[PDB]
């Protein structure tokens, strides 16, 4: 945990809405 | 997303 | 081939004779580099004629 | 002449649907087919039904009795002991052709009521009205319902038609062929807020009584097939396009932007495909719908197509522009010449395929450019060489085995295998492409708008079938078009590359006889491998010498092997003259590394590709860097590349390195060059001067003048540079040292590339630029130099896996807080780690991989993770993984990820046939039985796939491994 913390892995209930969206537009 | 293919200098006609 | 060493000035007076001579398809077979050449084997003791006005 | 192999005439059919229920996942409605009998005493009426719940059927409103049964829902029986492969493939043949429409013979066998047998032996009328229910579909139609809460519409739930070839089976009882074409009523009562895309013209939608759903009327006065027949049922945004108005886009909600930017293409689509063709397009309206969990990345139906929502993407996106722009051209090509023009058998969809890959090939051609085009061909003609040399052979139309080769039948597209169906494909737009070379492309289009023509007369007539048959083409048919229009006859070139399946293979070597000046070719053939034959024909071949390039017809016949050509004079090395080359140019050479003797620089055997064929040229290498350098043709300099990684000499870095610097060139032959130039580097260490390979080429090309480590800021505007500056990096990191270990000059390059790039400036994204960095970064991994098997700890570490390791997990955090477009930068870490684990430096460990494969992530991710997972389970020989990758195959709701798994799993096995391994059970041969026999019952793809894996593990004999 101190060395290379990854942040977990959460499933999305709707993952092309984070995929595909741009967010700086 | 466009021509990319160089075409002028391979085809000139 | 027969290797026959000679001079570079002199190379070419060879070759004058292979665009000359209609007896076989071509004189010299293969032209190495300046003073080495190659031949099909008949015309040496033709070539000492040649020396009289060489 | 069509003549059908049913009794009946089917006229006009009205599905109704009802009730879709979101929650349940079920649907009610009715099926009213209008079918005239052809034979009197028809008695039984046999039609075909997978899925649903048949209530019941009345025929002219009489109550009818009806049986069922499918043969295909258990192949062989669970109590028989045989466990080869081939008694499978011929009773899964046996049962697919028990069910086929293709034949007379049908699922749902309805029995004609006594008291019409006078109104069917003269011959009149029968309207047969089952109505049905799918309870909970597995197959058909796929329910996307996600677990957010609210309405039906606030949660984002849709249905689509899923399933490839005849499949419409799966959701309604019809008359499942391509050939029984009729004219369609398509009604669907949908939610108030939802919305019903199908096949047809939309006549009206009117509201039901409590204005809480509307039903959707659809009318199908064109002709198709049950299996053209499509449905969409969702809360989908609606375009309509603001270039073309009959063409509607329906998009999941919101993504309007992205469904905005990327179908703002597609008008010019359908202006190609209407000038390059003379008809117009057939359907009244075309709809083009994008939806999650997509089975196929691109389905066609009649006046329909169904993409994938990974497909849209934003103006900010490159390197994904011209995919989903080609997966839009391919569909609207299938719109034309599958689903208008249709098939007579199943013989004869080689016509279809190879037409529908023709003109989109012909639309690459004017939009990406005659060089994209010969690269695209080339690379489909290699695809095809390999698999025909690695199995067998695709057979396009075959005679109803005809091929015994290969370990299924292909009498039916559901018993096919997939990689088959592609390959298939591929060589019928190849083949369609030499039918061009042989009778000339104008001619071509001619065959193709003769074809469209007859069946749009044909479209307009009411006659049931007199003449809606000519809306349907056959081989024979097709031929005799190609003859009207030609005059010449195809028959040799149609019986070597379509009846006779196989590629040829040329050896070629040339000796140049001074005397004579002739060039003595020597070109043999390899035609006792197995998936060979043995070519007749005649053979172009192209000559460049000093004076200028010139072509030679050759006839190859049998006991040939010797062929003189004549060559030409050398007085362009006498004089210095520029030397003119393929096209009208001419340019200046270096005649330095040339033979004194010989006055040609290059030979090119079947240049351009006129058959299915792979050269194995013997040239020498001064003549490959002539080719490479001086070539106006991209195959050539690409076949060029690939030569000269034998010879590692340095002209050959010097003339990969000049085609490197070029501008003018192709860009896919500079990234070719790349790999090349690395490999070259690789063998010729001990002998390197200067830098490592391409390190100052990149400081000379994308890095600022003042500072040649420091990377300029990225402004991707040039579309070839930022190809070659991704793909440069990617091929420097394989580099290799003396001690066999990446140069810590080009992993500290490729660091301060990482860590010096700025984006806040271009117009574009940045996605696929720090993908392909992260890849670099999993190139430069060397195996570790592990001590008795000393377990991999964090002090015990690489310093330089290390800095590898800290980049990549600062990049897969930042991927978690600010995703990238369609998690590129995921799958490219998650394929780091795995590179990683491959070597000894991380623990072999697959939790990670295993919760990234969990159902609610991204697609790409989760064929990624579970990549890695195949890759884990075949080196560590887990068998609890290979347990949890079966089950996955078994119940995982998205079927294209079911498929995608079995698919990695027979590319990469966790064994062999030949292999010992402790995986090698009786219970893994029964579940991979169970597997093949039950279980993948539902998909045609799945059940493919599993005879794909059971013949990659276990072989066409009885599995070894067992009693």
């Amino acid at each position: 945990v101190s060395t290379f913390p990854l942040i977990a892995a959460r499933p999305f209930t709707i993952p092309y809405l984070t995929a595909l969206l741009p967010s700086e537009l | 997303p466009w021509n990319l293919s160089n075409d002028e200098y391979y085809y000139p006609k | 081939g027969v290797l026959i060493e000679c001079d570079p000035a002199m190379k070419q007076f060879l070759l004058y004779l292979d665009e000359s001579n209609a007896l076989g398809k071509k004189f010299i077979i293969q032209d190495i580099d300046d003073t080495h050449v190659f031949v099909i084997a008949e015309l040496v003791n033709v070539l000492q004629e040649r020396v009289g006005e060489l | 002449g069509f003549e059908s192999p049913r009794p009946y005439k089917l006229t006009h059919q009205v599905v109704c649907i009802n009730n879709i229920n979101f929650q349940r996942k079920s649907v009610v409605g009715f099926v009213e087919l209008t079918i005239f009998p052809t034979v009197a005493n028809l008695n039984r009426i046999k039609l075909n039904s997978k899925q649903c719940r048949i209530y019941r059927v009345r025929i002219n409103d009489l109550e009818a009795a009806f049986i069922y049964n499918d043969p295909t829902l258990e192949v062989c029986h669970s109590e028989s002991k045989q466990r080869n492969l081939n008694y499978f493939s011929n009773a899964y043949a046996a049962a697919v052709s028990a069910v086929d429409p293709d034949a007379g013979n049908g699922e749902l066998c309805i029995k004609v009521p006594s008291e019409l047998w006078k109104h069917v032996d003269e011959l009149k009328v029968l309207k047969i009205h089952i109505n049905f229910s799918l309870d909970q579909p597995k197959g058909g139609l796929h329910f996307v319902v996600p677990s957010v809460e609210g309405s039906m519409a606030e949660r984002g739930a849709h249905v689509f038609s899923c399933g490839y070839q005849n499949s419409t089976r799966f959701w309604f009882p019809c008359v499942d062929s391509y050939s029984e074409l009729c004219t369609w009523k398509l009604e669907f009562t949908v939610d108030a807020a939802m919305v019903a895309v199908s096949n047809g013209d939309l006549v009206e939608t009117v509201y039901t009584h409590d204005m809480r759903k509307k039903t959707f009327h659809y009318m199908l006065t064109i002709p198709t097939a049950a299996s053209n027949i499509s449905l969409a049922i969702g809360p989908f945004e609606i375009l309509v396009d603001p270039y073309m108005h009959e063409v509607t886009h329906f998009c999941l909600p919101q993504l309007l932007p992205l469904l905005k930017h990327t179908t703002s293409y597609l008008h010019e689509v359908f202006e190609f495909y209407e000038e390059i063709l003379t008809c117009r397009y057939p359907y009244s309206c075309f709809k083009t719908v994008f939806i999650d969990e997509a089975y196929v990345e691109v389905a066609a139906y009649a006046s329909m197509s169904i993409f994938s929502t990974n497909l849209l993407h934003s103006a900010m996106i490159i390197d994904e522009t011209p995919l989903t722009r080609r997966c839009l051209a391919q569909s609207l090509a299938q719109q034309f010449f599958g689903c208008f023009i249709s098939r007579m058998s199943w013989s004869d969809e080689w016509v279809l395929k190879g037409i529908s890959g023709y003109i989109y090939g012909l639309w690459m051609k004017k939009t990406f450019g005659v060089n994209e085009y010969r690269h695209w061909i080339k690379e489909e003609l290699d695809k095809i060489v390999a698999y025909e040399l690695k199995t067998g052979g695709v057979l396009l139309h075959p005679i109803f085995n005809p091929a015994s080769h290969l370990h299924f039948s292909i009498k039916h597209p559901h018993t096919l295998s997939w990689e088959y169906y592609s390959m298939f494909q591929c060589k019928a737009h190849l083949v369609m492409r030499l039918i061009e070379n042989r009778i000339s492309m104008e001619f071509m289009l001619q065959v193709f708008n003769k074809l469209l023509s007859l069946a749009s007369t044909a479209s307009s007539q009411k006659f049931q079938s007199h003449m809606w048959s000519q809306m349907l083409v056959s081989t024979s048919g097709f031929l005799k078009s190609i003859s009207n229009v030609s005059g010449k006859d195809i028959q040799p070139l149609i019986k070597q590359w379509v009846d006779q399946s196989g590629v040829v293979k040329f050896y070629g070597s040339f000796a140049f006889n001074r005397k004579r000046n002739v060039l003595e070719l020597e070109i043999k053939q390899d035609y006792t491998s197995p998936g060979t034959q043995k070519y007749v024909g005649p053979l172009k071949v192209t000559v460049q010498e000093l004076d200028g390039s010139f072509n030679h017809t050759l006839q190859i016949e049998e006991n040939s092997l010797k062929h003189d050509i004549p060559c030409h004079s050398k007085s362009r090395r006498n004089k210095k003259k520029k030397i003119p080359l393929m096209n009208g140019e001419e340019v200046d050479m270096d005649l330095s590394a040339m033979d004194a003797d010989s006055p040609l620089l290059w030979i090119r055997i079947d240049p351009d590709m006129s058959v299915l064929r792979k050269v194995e040229f013997e040239q020498a290498d001064f003549m490959w860097q002539y080719q490479l350098r001086y070539e106006r043709d991209v195959v050539a300099q690409q076949e060029s590349i690939l030569a000269l990684e034998k010879f590692p000499t340095p002209a050959s870095r010097l003339a990969l390195t000049d085609i490197l610097e070029q501008e003018q060139c192709f860009y896919r032959v500079r990234m070719s060059a790349c790999f090349c130039l690395a490999k070259i580097a690789n063998s010729m260490v001990s002998t390197w001067t200067g830098p490592p390979a391409m390190k100052s080429l990149f400081t000379r090309m994308f890095c600022c003048k003042s500072c040649p480590n420091i990377v300029k800021t990225n402004n991707f505007m040039s579309f070839q540079s930022y190809f070659l500056q991704k793909t440069m990096p990617v091929a420097m990191a394989l580099l290799r040292d003396v001690h066999n270990l990446c140069p810590k000059e080009v992993l500290t390059f490729i660091l301060d590339l990482i860590k010096y790039n700025d984006n806040r400036k271009n117009k574009f994204s940045d996605n696929y630029y720090r993908a392909e960095m992260i890849d670099a970064l999993a190139n430069s991994v060397t195996p570790a130099v592990s001590v008795n098997n000393e377990v991999r700890t964090l002090d015990n570490l690489n310093p330089d896996v290390r800095l590898i390791l800290e980049e990549i997990t600062r990049f897969l955090n930042m991927e978690k807080l600010l995703p990238s477009y369609r998690h590129t930068i995921t799958v490219s870490c998650l394929r780091a780690i795995r590179v990683l684990q491959k070597n000894g430096h991380v623990p072999s460990d697959p939790a990670l991989f295993k919760s990234y494969a969990e159902y609610g992530h991204f697609v790409d991710i989760r064929i990624a993770a579970l990549e890695a997972v195949v890759d884990y389970t075949k080196v560590d020989r887990s068998y609890e993984e290979l347990q949890w990758l079966l089950n996955m195959i078994q119940n995982d709701p998205v079927p294209y990820v079911r498929h995608k798994i079995l698919n990695m799993l027979t590319k990469n096995p966790p064994f062999t046939k030949n292999m010992e391994s402790p995986l090698c059970n009786e219970a893994l041969v029964d579940q991979l039985w169970k597997l093949m026999n039950s279980g993948t019952s539902h998909d045609w793809r799945l059940r493919c796939g599993a005879v794909d894996l059971y013949f990659t593990l276990f072989g066409l004999s009885r599995p070894s491994c067992l009693p």
